[PDB]
């Protein structure tokens, strides 16, 4: 009973000709709700999810001007970076951030982030006391001594015990049918004989939300590691996700392995044996 | 920094012959951000083909769900097959439904 | 909601 409201931003400088590419992207724990893209016809920030169709005009608008802001702000911050960085004009380069809040089960708040990437590395953080900057390197100290002058992290801290918390409990509330339902993985087992001695057994998780989720194998009651391959955890592209997780096993004794699953969905993890 | 991407080809649903589906190619782990995907049939690039809005991972990295409706058969071939600056050339990566 | 319009250069 635990959420999380987070951004992300991509912006990619484009040498070649134009503004850098700017693509935003907003969830409420594993579900996409908002996106801005540069590129796109609208130039407004735009729904994702049914939920979200329902907030007004001015909610549209300030959303619009506020990430339009941003995407000239990395527009700027990119030129800096690339200073700091003594780079050419020639070649492109990204900024990432990511921000946003936790709740607890009683909708308050929890925990605050807003950390930002250079070229894919680490460049400044917000601390998880949300008064203090983790700066990766030289460059980004500069970064962290002009924020500290100006008092930024007081400014991200109101948002993030401020706003960021109240708008996930208004999202939560507008859309509870979705965001607040768990739905429990539908699991089934697959064998595979690979030889005259030996088979797969695949343990298989589909549909369930959120994307958390365990899946472990033991022998005789025992957690099994090897002889194990597993899948990244996918999206199954209409809000649910899926995963599996497979062992080898000498033929006739599969009723040794049992596949064990945990997730949010189900109050006692389930056990599957062939 | 620079990162190869991985990638995963499967169904939205279980997979039967004759009937509606969706075919998925989940790239993720990559940087930077452009990248090239195309779904195939047989061999042949798919035209209708949709992807999500770019996100990334706790390390930064990118990652986008490539997707398309496909009624599988049991004769008919899927694929995707990735482009990316880290790649020598296209990756393809045959879709099994085993898997 | 995201964060309002301020303009913290880096």
């Amino acid at each position: 009973g635990s959420h999380s409201m987070r951004y992300f931003y991509t912006s990619v400088s484009r040498p070649g000709r134009g503004e850098p590419r700017f693509i935003a992207v907003g969830y409420v724990d594993d579900t996409q709700f908002v996106r801005f893209d540069s590129d796109a016809a609208s130039q407004r920030m735009e729904p994702r999810a049914p939920w979200i169709e329902q907030e007004g005009p001015e909610y549209w608008d300030q959303e619009t001007r506020n990430v339009k802001a941003q995407s000239q702000t990395d527009r700027v911050d990119l030129g800096t970076l690339r200073g700091y960085y003594n780079q050419s004009e020639d070649g492109s380069h990204t900024i990432q951030i990511m921000y946003g809040c936790d709740v607890g089960p009683d909708g308050r708040f929890l925990r605050g982030y807003r950390q930002d990437a250079y070229d894919g590395k680490d460049y400044i953080a917000l601390n998880e006391d949300l008064r203090s900057w983790t700066a990766a390197d030289m460059a980004a100290q500069i970064t962290k001594r002009k924020w500290e002058a100006a008092h930024a992290a007081e400014q991200q801290r109101a948002y993030l015990e401020g706003r960021c918390v109240e708008w996930l409990r208004r999202y939560l509330e507008n859309g509870k049918e979705t965001l607040q339902r768990t739905d429990p993985p539908k699991t089934h087992m697959t064998h595979h004989p690979i030889s005259d001695h030996e088979a797969t057994l695949r343990c298989w998780a589909l549909g369930f939300y959120p994307a958390e989720i365990t899946l472990t194998w033991q022998r005789d009651g025992e957690d099994q590691t090897q002889d194990t391959e597993l899948v990244e955890t996918r999206p199954a592209g209409d809000g649910t996700f899926q995963k599996w997780a497979a062992v080898v096993v000498p033929s006739g004794e599969e009723q040794r392995y049992t596949c064990h699953v945990q997730h949010e969905g189900l109050p006692k993890p389930l056990t599957l044996r062939w | 920094i620079q990162r190869t991407p991985k990638i995963q080809v499967y169904s939205r649903h279980p997979a039967e012959n004759g009937k509606s589906n969706f075919l998925n190619c989940y790239v993720s782990g990559f940087h930077p951000s452009d990248i090239e995907v195309d779904l195939l049939k047989n061999g042949e690039r798919i035209e209708k083909v949709e992807h999500s809005d770019l996100s990334f991972s706790k390390d930064w990295s990118f990652y986008l769900l490539y997707y398309t409706e496909f009624t599988p058969t049991e004769k008919d071939e899927y694929a995707c097959r990735v482009n990316h600056v880290t790649l020598s050339q296209p990756k393809i990566v045959k879709w099994d439904r085993d898997m | 909601a995201i964060m309002p319009a301020r303009f913290y250069p880096k």
